RNA sequence: UUUGCUCCACACAAUAUAGAUGGAUACGAAUAAGGCGUCCUUGUGGCGUCGCUGAACCAUAGCAGGCUAGCAACGGUGCACUUGGCGGAAAGGCCUUGGGUGCUUGCUGGCGAAUUGCAAUGUCAUUUUGCGUGGGGAUAAAUCAUUUGUAUACGACUUAGA
RNA sequence: AACUGGCGAUGCGGGAUGAACCGAACGUAGAGUUAAGGUGCCGGAAUACACGCUCAUCAGACACCACAAAAGGUGUUAGUU
């Protein structure tokens, strides 16, 4: 579905030898909790020594956006995995949420790369406003002043099969 | 496996079914283009095949290593009474072909026209175009109006002909019945040649002229049920053969599990409708002299 | 990648005027009128002040930039050919048979003729599109010259005449011979 | 709905049109579909002219007369996409396609009527604009239909006399337009507004 | 004599083009298109009209003919203040298109008692203008 | 005065079925009009008549009717699922139905 | 070879209706364009307006639609004739000046309905037949047998024969 | 040859068709819900909704499975310096 920002935190179990563990955290776009907590011991796996029987989760909050209604560019650094070999890549997109940005992000791995959720690491996301920063034409090109464009071609859906006057695209 | 050795095929595949024309008249299938600048005219004739003779004449082939020679050809004579044409018909273009529209015949029809129109013509009340001639027999009945509606309509005009069966030295008394296209002119014009023609005699030798190339459409000579050997030309088959010769060996392989339709087999020979073309006129004469 | 907007402009002469309808696109002016149908290309007209016409593609791709070019050039084009004119002078370049090129007129459809090309018997022909005009071009031999309003028509009947004047089943690189585009230009070229 | 309905073939999908036909006739609806010769397939002339000589070499080895008949005309192809779309071999196939009627061009009892179009078959509404499309009666003409001049013809003379008949019709409904203005702003004209007619 | 082109200008999506939402928890209500977010998609809000600041599609809204001078990414309060001061709902039911959906759907809302009453009204309408053609 | 219709037109267009299999006891009717199934649902509960004719007088009449109610949806189109008093004879797929409005609610 | 045959209306009997229960309600072309109206150098023209679905437009009140009266009827709408036409793509339909009658809910009235008993489809508009109800109507062919040979295994074909 | 599960011995829904695959195992009926598989028409079910990519003069279309490779193409799309 969906994705949502969750920040999930978690330690080793605390031993005698040494209590209170170094509590380490992050940030991931997760369909509820169980993925999320799922993710995150995967990646927890990926980069320390730890595993969820030998660990727990102390903390799995959602993080709603600051402001969910305004445009703003996104700056995302994933790596995925090809029939091939391991890729990273950089892609800016023009969303309202970093939920619905990564949510556009999955959808444009897998349509132009073949990549699935399994193959695809979100390294980073960032949120940016400045222009002459963005890096993609196909940003920049709505970042342009003054942006106003028709819609040529309009199609009008219709509700019963036969209608009784040829179509106009109008608009 | 292939053949050992190759070979073309026994007959041709364009012509088949090998059966019996419909009709002992062939038809013309296909008439000349139609133009319109040309005056109306025939484009056909109905003839009686009389025979075949020999010819002598010079060649003139300007070219040819023989030439300025006497040359001897055979040549085939066919009996051409003036054809008498009565009754004129129409044809409008639709998505679906030439339709017929209407078609219009003259007063008085002819004895030998009405036995084609016939089967047991001794033992008839002779009722034939009797009240076809009642709605005739004026002026203005309702045949012109007949003739208008070809004039409106019916983009192709065929008159009706009929052959002199009587004059000819046939023992038939039953006149032959065809359609000939007239090619010139608009369709008013040919319905007016028509019309005019209504009932009355047409020349060969106003039809067609000498040095001239036409097409000769008839029914072949019948030879009934035939083998391969002679239908299709098919070798013949060693003399050492059991339970005949005659025939083809093979008629197909195990798979496709069929006869197929390109096997030569026995069957009707002869009797077939032919459109021969290119035969040149080499003289069109008259019987009013000798 | 899908440009949201390609925008382009042409200019026109003073004496020159454009009517476009939906796609249809007529050009008249000094040597006379020339009309295009641009109903397979999907692009946009606007006039801005009566000497400049821009033409737009509104979301489109490569091929639709590409397309967007393409009819640009061509309105250019044309409306070059409406002021000022086509002319393609072609030359005739044989070894040994001197090539006969003559205009023959069957009920009045100036047709080309080119006799002796290899001293073969052929005589070949060549219809000549509306709007083309023949001239054998005097102070110089063996050339012919395809003036017209139509750029288009003028380079294919040019081409027609290299077309039938290709040489057949000889070494090409030797039998250099036959009729070739040598310019193509203006009528009214450094005037 | 209608006991009868008519739907003209030009501008539509030959393949969108037909299922949504043979599902109206499944359903129990009379169909006729005019200007087969102009309806539309998506795609390259080539590409359909291609399949279609993929289907003209499809045919029995040892009779081609029983062998697959392949129709030349417009208005047949249309019927074999539908016989395809509709399972024909039993009583209720034969059913919908006794119910459907198909013609190249518009008869008289047809073109004296109202034609209706199909949003869901149209290549406006449907092609995505730039994507090459085919014409019916031009592959039928190449594939071996010989009646497209005399459809030609004969939709011009039609097309002629609708466009006087729908001069005439133009001309008395803006008379009556007219006069329905003159005889307007009544209490009657002003009570239906207000209701809401 | 002048060049001519045919004008071929419709309705450009911009900020400040006020839209008509069909679809959804609006359906068919007014709002203003506030940032255009991709080319299939706009930040829109409906503040006085009662549509929630909202990223939506270009293909679930309809784009109407008029618009107003409002400065892009302009918040809720803003772009109520603007719409007010230009009386967008006011020319928008003005607009014959308003009053064709305000038609419909009383029509719909019609009762049995006032459709008879329409059927009375409307074959008195059509005896006088059957009399009027009759005397032209 | 010229339309005297109490009833809703119908076309039962066939039964309950998977690819390969049908089941006679329910039937699938198509409401004219009815493109939702959202009018479905006012639709759902109601009686249906499939009336034919008989070339045989049976009881006075020469009309038969079997009787039946719309009873669910189904589907996304408006599409209903009728039960029978006796199932349709499945000859008349694709035929005309009649959808009474009562028992009424409004 | 003791009214057979055609056309035109009708109590009554139909393997019965692939399934009417107000109307199949007629420009074309384009869709990165159109429709209508208007104005003129009548043109690829200026201007105004419309669409964003047929949720439309016609027709729709009356014993399944009765009987009987009025008001400006200068209208609307069923039925039957010729005058004037148009329509051949499958025309079989589309119009039109005429005369007689009905009805009219455009507006106002008077009388009747029940008991089908709380609902039962509650029955309304095709191809033919009859020792029929009668008005017009001109009273034939084919086959077998015989014969022919342009044909042919037999059939069939091509002819002839009061 | 090993472990397990099946077919043999077993129908049923799906894979068009098939002993083994996927679901699920079976008395006679009714209602509801699903599994696997699907919803353009055949054919019951969205000519759904959303984002992209692809135009093939041998497209591609759903495991078992009914085939395709090395190599190459500013065709087009997206990705460090």
């Amino acid at each position: 579905a969906h994705f949502k920002e969750y920040q999930v935190i978690g330690r080793r179990l605390p031993t005698e030898s040494v209590p209170e563990p170094k509590l380490f955290r992050m940030r991931i776009f997760a369909s509820n909790e169980v993925i999320a907590k799922s993710r995150y011991w995967y990646f927890l796996q990926k980069l320390h020594k730890v595993k969820k029987a030998s660990g727990e989760i102390v903390s799995i909050n959602q993080i709603n956006e600051a402001h969910p209604t305004k445009v703003k560019n996104f700056g995302v650094w994933v790596r995925y995995d090809s029939r091939s070999g391991t890729h990273n890549m950089y892609k800016e997109i023009r969303d309202v949420s970093r939920v619905a940005a990564v949510e556009t992000l999955y959808q444009d791995m897998a349509a132009r790369h073949r990549a699935r959720f399994r193959s695809i690491h979100i390294l980073k996301v960032a949120e940016i406003e400045k222009t002459a920063d963005v890096k993609r034409q196909y940003v920049k090109q709505f970042l342009t002043k003054d942006l106003k464009f028709p819609l040529p071609h309009r199609v009008q859906k219709s509700t019963k099969t036969f209608s009784y006057k040829r179509p106009s695209t109008f608009y | 496996s292939h053949r050992k050795y190759e070979a073309p095929r026994h007959g041709h595949l364009g012509f088949l079914p090998r059966k019996r024309a419909a009709s002992i008249r062939a038809r013309v299938k296909a008439f000349p283009k139609d133009d319109r600048s040309k005056p109306v005219a025939l484009t056909s004739f109905l003839g009686y095949k009389a025979g075949m003779t020999t010819i002598v004449r010079d060649l003139d082939r300007p070219g040819s290593k023989f030439h300025k020679r006497e040359v001897v050809e055979a040549v085939t004579v066919v009996d051409t009474p003036p054809v008498v044409v009565v009754g004129v018909v129409g044809y409008v273009e639709t998505p679906r072909g030439l339709r017929s529209l209407t078609t219009v015949w003259a007063e008085h029809l002819s004895d030998e026209v009405k036995r084609r129109f016939y089967k047991n013509w001794y033992k008839s009340k002779k009722k034939a175009f009797t009240k076809y001639s009642a709605k005739y027999a004026q002026d203005g009945a309702g045949i012109e109006r007949e003739l208008a509606r070809i004039k409106k309509y019916a983009s192709v005009v065929r008159v009706l002909v009929h052959t002199q069966i009587r004059k000819t030295p046939l023992a038939q008394k039953k006149a032959h019945l065809a359609e000939i296209q007239l090619n010139g002119g608009s369709i008013s014009e040919k319905v007016d040649w028509a019309r005019e023609h209504f009932e009355k005699t047409v020349a060969v030798d106003s039809v067609f002229e000498q040095n001239e190339m036409i097409d000769a459409i008839a029914v072949t000579k019948g030879h009934g049920f035939e083998g391969v050997t002679h239908r299709w030309g098919t070798k013949k088959l060693p003399r050492k053969t059991h339970r005949g010769l005659r025939k083809v060996a093979c008629i197909g392989a195990w798979h496709p599990a069929h006869v197929m339709w390109s096997v030569a087999r026995a069957g009707q020979r002869g009797y077939h409708s032919r459109t021969s073309i290119n035969h040149k006129i080499y003289r069109v004469g008259k019987g009013d002299d000798e | 990648m899908k440009y949201i907007q390609t925008e382009q402009q042409i200019e026109v002469p003073e004496g020159v005027t454009v009517s476009i309808k939906s796609r249809i696109v007529k050009v008249v002016g000094p040597r006379g009128t020339l009309t295009k149908n641009l109903k397979h290309i999907d692009v946009t007209f606007t006039k801005v002040n009566n000497q400049l016409i821009k033409v737009a593609v509104h979301n489109g791709g490569r091929k639709h930039v590409a397309a967007l070019r393409t009819v640009k050039s061509l309105v250019d084009n044309m409306i070059t050919g409406v002021t000022k004119g086509y002319k393609y002078k072609m030359r005739y370049v044989y070894a040994h048979f001197p090539i006969n090129v003559n205009i023959v007129e069957k009920d009045g459809a100036k047709f080309i003729e080119v006799r002796n090309f290899l001293g073969d018997k052929k005589i070949r022909n060549v219809p000549v599109r509306d709007g083309v005009t023949i001239e054998f071009s005097t102070n110089v031999k063996d050339e012919i010259v395809l003036s017209g309003n139509s750029v288009e028509d003028v380079s294919q009947n040019a081409a027609d005449l290299q077309q039938i004047c290709r040489v057949r089943n000889k070494d090409i690189r030797k039998f250099l011979d036959g009729i070739y585009v040598s310019h193509k230009g203006f009528i009214t070229e450094d005037l | 709905v209608e006991p009868v309905v008519v739907i003209d073939g030009k501008g539509h999908l030959v393949g969108r049109l037909a299922s949504v036909v043979a599902k109206q006739l499944l359903n129990g609806q009379k169909i006729v579909v005019v200007r087969a010769e102009e309806l539309n397939i998506s795609g390259e002339f080539f590409r359909n002219k291609l399949k279609y000589h993929d289907f003209l070499r499809k045919a029995t080895a040892f009779n081609k007369t029983r062998g697959p008949f392949h129709f030349r005309a417009p208005s047949r192809i249309f019927y074999k996409a539908l016989r395809g779309m509709v399972s024909h071999k039993t009583a209720r196939g034969k059913a919908a396609l006794e119910r459907l009627k198909v013609f190249e061009g518009i008869p008289p009892p047809y073109d004296k009527k109202k034609r209706v179009v199909v949003p869901q078959a149209l290549r406006v509404l449907r092609l995505k604009p730039g994507r090459k499309y085919t014409t019916l009666g031009k592959l039928s003409t190449s594939v071996g239909w010989k009646y497209e001049d005399v459809v030609a013809k004969l939709e011009a003379k039609r097309k002629v006399s609708s466009a006087e008949y729908y001069a005439k019709k133009r001309a008395f409904t803006k008379k009556v337009a007219s006069a329905n203005a003159t005889a307007a702003e009544s209490d009657v004209a002003k009570q239906l507004a207000a209701l809401g007619y | 004599t002048d060049s001519i082109v045919k004008a071929s200008n419709w309705r450009l999506v911009e900020v400040g083009r006020v839209v008509l939402i069909k679809k959804g928890q609006s359906a068919g209500k007014l709002a203003a298109i506030v940032e255009i977010i991709d080319q299939k998609k706009v930040l829109i809000d409906g503040p006085k009209a009662g549509v929630p600041r909202q990223a939506i599609n270009l293909g679930q809204v309809v784009l109407t003919p008029l618009t107003f001078a409002l400065p892009r990414g302009a918040r809720t309060a803003t772009v109520s203040k603007k719409w007010a001061a230009a009386a967008v709902c006011e020319k928008w039911a003005a607009s014959s298109w308003a009053k064709k959906i305000a038609q419909r759907e009383r029509r719909a809302a019609l009762t049995d008692f006032e459709r008879f009453q329409v059927m009375v009204l409307r074959k008195q309408k059509r005896y006088t203008v059957k009399k009027a053609l009759a005397k032209a | 005065a010229e339309s005297h219709r109490l009833y809703v037109k119908g076309k039962h267009l066939s039964y309950q079925r998977s690819k390969r299999v049908n089941n006679p006891n329910v039937s699938l009717i198509k409401i004219e009009g009815v493109a939702t199934p959202q009018d479905a649902q006012f639709y759902l509960g109601k009686r249906i008549a499939y009336v034919y004719r008989a070339s045989k007088e049976v009881r006075g009449s020469k009309i038969r009717v079997m009787w039946g109610k719309v009873t669910r949806t189904h589907g996304n189109s408006g599409v209903v699922r009728a039960t029978f008093r006796n199932n349709l004879p499945a000859k008349t797929f694709g035929a005309s139905v009649r959808i009474f409005l009562y028992p009424s609610n409004i």
